[PDB]
């Protein structure tokens, strides 16, 4: 019986459909009172500010916020929640010296090590000299840890080796916009591998089959999803770094549940990224990653 | 005699009043309306003094009666016109406000049904990925069941939501079109449509995936159903403008009538 | 002398005309137009005769020059409203026509993509029913193969076409709204949204596997793209209406100048 | 490589996707150049007309027509197709004493029996005296299918509470199913394949599965997968796929001066969960992975 209000940016990804299982399951395991309000979309800032204000009205002691933007409540958070202590759940929450006075704990995995984990897999599969390998980058839009954060990460792990980037295509993470990006890729010709979002890769899986190049282009994800997973389970996908979502959720619940019972909790927590391959699918780790089946967001 | 001196002014004002009411009819905010009203008030006051004076140049009991009538009808006409502009401004603000609210609601509903669509697909991948592990262990009897659901519920749900999502999208479009609707026929068509479409979604929503979400939506549809007034208010805006037009028409017809009388009074003088 | 009965007869026809134009500009068909025309034509010819008489009684040149322009300007104005009403009716009929042609086309496209949504749906059930026979004969390796082609093919496609249907639907809705659009803003908003949705679909459809249907869909989108002018035409109706309303406001001003001059002629003569 | 042009009323159905497989398959064997058009929906009477014309403009040596309405071309068929020979396909095409000059053959099963089979199944399971049985009829819009079902139940204990009419749309029929589930006075639901297909899912969510019997009046991949899981009881198949092959065989034969029977009408084969004959299914439903083809 404790007021904990989780504010997601949406609940469409399997990414958050999982981060959900994490706060949910870690809420009945700590017997707290957690309610979930999803902004319905990233460009739905106005709706989150209100749901954020709705949380307070509901009387939320501490609220776990998954912002639809880092610089959204940078100079205003308190102005929507007051003395309420906020806990960043999955995204960077940049506050001011004044606003910051609210943040008591924050979970979040530096994506740099997700791109790194991905490039490391290919630099180890194509060591310098092994033979020039042309690759295609289909990461995502041009902001939310889908570029420079992951890029530089990927870039580093790939620099001193025989892996060349033919090019890179940006586009929102809509399956259709990415599919289009994949198709263009298949048409180029020199592409050996495609490293992109779980969205991109999922599309590539169907596109490579529909175009009989299933075994001609290797798929490497920059994160995991119920789709990219099934692909690993069927060699349709090669690699994929899992930043354990289900657990990333539990972490946030615990953080606030502890700060509200004065127990010790890690201020700046972040699970450890685990490398996954077609056979390297350790059950214990996929459990703290992707939600169960037959399940349903609650 | 000296009647022709007043009669002219009356004719000069008559043409200014007619100009002033058009100015008033064009008022777009509370100020423009107020200033226009200011000028219309003065001009009309002047018209009344000259008509009064022109009345002394006659003793025909019947004629002056008619005159006084033309005067009265002109006074009421201009006042109703004013009432009309007052309403034009009220209804504009009120429809924009109410439509904005509705947009927000139906927009949320459309996004909600969308999210359900994408969850329902993700869970399909999973429910299948589970058929895999279930198959290897050779529990073929279960794999059978797990397939039946994948069709009876998992697959069948995907269509249900696609339909719900189309209805919500339709609704959202109707509301988006509503804020600038001025065609009486169209307003009624959308109104009938919007109503019937809300009934359909009210029950089609009860049979979704999660019951706790059939509440979120049933609530949004309740908030929207209560907002259906806006269409009647759109018809009220239609009628208000229609009447405004008719009044301005009569304004001209009322003056050529007033002046027609001031002429016969400038003769018998 | 009798400049009075003339100047009054004019000042009256002036206010009598202002109504005849507000009527003509309101005509909703070709029959009603002719009518208003005559009612106006008559009234105008009278005014002219009466202006000749009144104008002959004053040998003031500067004023007669002003009266010729006054009368001419009034004529020019009524000639323009006339044109304006011809366009009004022309446009309304062009819009109703062009818009119906798009609605049939858009409707077909909607039903066509709806069909693919239902097929893919059916086919998917048939494909799962297959796995049933595979699982009975315990052909394990195959069962896995079908499951794979249930996700990579059936599920994927379902979502794929659901969206295509959504877009085709979104377009029908825009067309259903087009017919009665009179707000210059909304018109442009719909116009841009129509072109964007048409580019996206032209794109999406092209990449769809269905051979014969990819062409049909493409054919419908091309026919629809060629009819986009209707939005320009809808804007022309916006414009024509603004002109008409503006002309009629000039009418007052003009008949206001005419009476102001005739009165100055009266003062001169008498 | 004769030109044969097939025109269906639509192609949303499992029923018509199947007729299609049959024609495409048959065409491949006969070695004829087939072309398929589809009115897009029974209402689209006007669109079917333009398509008939479109067939002719293509230079169709023969036209296999699946009319959207029986009397749609009763007096003007020659006006669309001209003199090209036509073959009635699945629905009854009524023509004139002047128009019939064009009809050179016709496949098709009378819907009366399609329902009769449903009536007999229920009646032969609940005979006069056995006990009362209540049923709701989700037969779609608002006839032959009905008449037959009625004539095949009047001598048993099958009581029809009410027939909830509506268009054959999954969501529309689903709603009608739900109502029935609320009358709690129903035992068996005898409706369209669409109705039945929906019922399988609604009952599964109200544990009424093993509480209400589903008796469809025609086949669909959905209804079949239902009989294959025993979640459906009956289902009369008019062998859709075969019906399609028949028309292509009829036409190609006519154009080649070969022997063929004009009024070919398959024998309606009954179905139950227990008796699923492999043959019947291949000459009734399109294969797995088969997608509508038009050339």
């Amino acid at each position: 019986d404790e007021k904990i209000c989780a504010i997601y940016p949406h609940l469409k990804d399997s990414y958050w459909l999982s981060v959900n299982y994490g706060m949910v399951s870690e809420a009945e395991k700590q017997g707290v009172n957690l309610r979930v309000l999803e902004a319905g979309g990233y460009p739905n800032k106005s709706r989150q500010e209100q749901q954020l204000a709705l949380c307070t009205q509901w009387g939320a002691n501490a609220i776990i916020l998954g912002t639809v933007d880092p610089h959204a409540y940078e100079h205003n958070l308190k102005s929507w929640v007051g003395n309420t202590p906020v806990f960043a759940t999955v995204n960077q929450l940049d506050l001011d010296e004044e606003q910051s006075t609210l943040l008591k704990g924050e979970v979040g995995v530096d994506w740099y090590w997700m791109g790194y984990e991905a490039g490391k897999y290919l630099a180890e599969r194509h060591p310098k000299g092994s033979g020039k390998t042309n690759i295609a980058l289909l990461l995502g839009p041009r902001t939310r840890g889908g570029t420079k954060p992951v890029t530089t990460g990927f870039y580093e792990a790939i620099k001193n080796s025989d892996i060349h980037i033919v090019d890179s295509f940006w586009a929102d993470n809509d399956k259709e916009l990415q599919r289009n990006l994949v198709q263009r890729v298949i048409d180029m010709g020199n592409i050996d591998y495609i490293v992109g979002s779980a969205v991109a890769i999922e599309a590539a899986i169907s596109e490579l089959r529909s175009a009989d190049k299933t075994h001609d282009i290797g798929l490497v994800s920059v994160y995991l999803s119920h789709g990219v997973y099934r692909g690993l389970l069927r060699n349709k996908v090669l690699f994929a770094p899992t930043d354990k979502m289900v657990q990333q959720g539990r972490l946030s619940v615990m953080q606030a549940a502890h700060y509200l019972r004065h127990q010790p909790y890690e201020k700046q927590a972040s699970p450890i990224i685990k490398p996954l391959t077609p056979k390297t699918l350790h059950d214990d780790t996929i459990e703290e990653s992707l939600s169960p089946s037959e399940y349903r967001p609650t | 005699g000296s009647a022709m001196i007043e009669a002219r002014q009356v004719s000069e004002l008559s043409t200014r009043i007619i100009s002033s009411v058009q100015m008033l009819s064009n008022a777009q905010n509370e100020q423009e309306r107020k200033e226009a009203g200011r000028v219309l008030f003065e001009q009309l006051e002047s018209l009344l003094t000259h008509i009064k004076e022109l009345g002394g140049e006659s003793f025909d009991s019947k004629l002056l009666d008619a005159l006084e009538s033309n005067v009265q009808n002109v006074i009421n006409n201009l006042a109703e016109l004013g009432v009309t502009v007052e309403r034009k401004l009220w209804l504009a603000k009120e429809i924009d406000t109410r439509v904005e609210e509705m947009r927000l609601l139906s927009e949320e509903l459309e996004q909600l049904t969308r999210t359900q669509v994408q969850n329902t697909s993700t869970i399909a991948v999973a429910n299948v990925t589970h058929i895999y592990d279930l198959l290897e262990a050779n529990k073929k009897d279960q794999v059978y069941q797990a397939l039946d659901a994948l069709v009876e519920v998992d697959l069948d749900l995907t269509e249900r939501l696609h339909e719900l999502h189309l209805l919500a999208f339709k609704m959202l479009n109707q509301i988006e079109e509503a804020r600038t609707l001025t065609n009486v026929d169209r307003i009624q068509q959308i109104q009938t449509a919007f109503e019937n479409n809300l009934k359909i979604m009210k029950r089609r929503v009860l049979a979704v995936e999660d019951p706790t979400r059939s509440k979120q939506m049933s609530q949004l549809l309740t908030e929207l159903g209560k907002r259906q007034v806006v269409f009647t208010i759109l018809l009220q805006q239609y009628e208000n403008n229609e009447q405004s037009q008719q009044l301005m028409q009569k304004t001209l017809e009322l003056f050529s009538e007033l002046n027609s009388t001031v002429n016969k009074l400038v003769d018998d003088s």
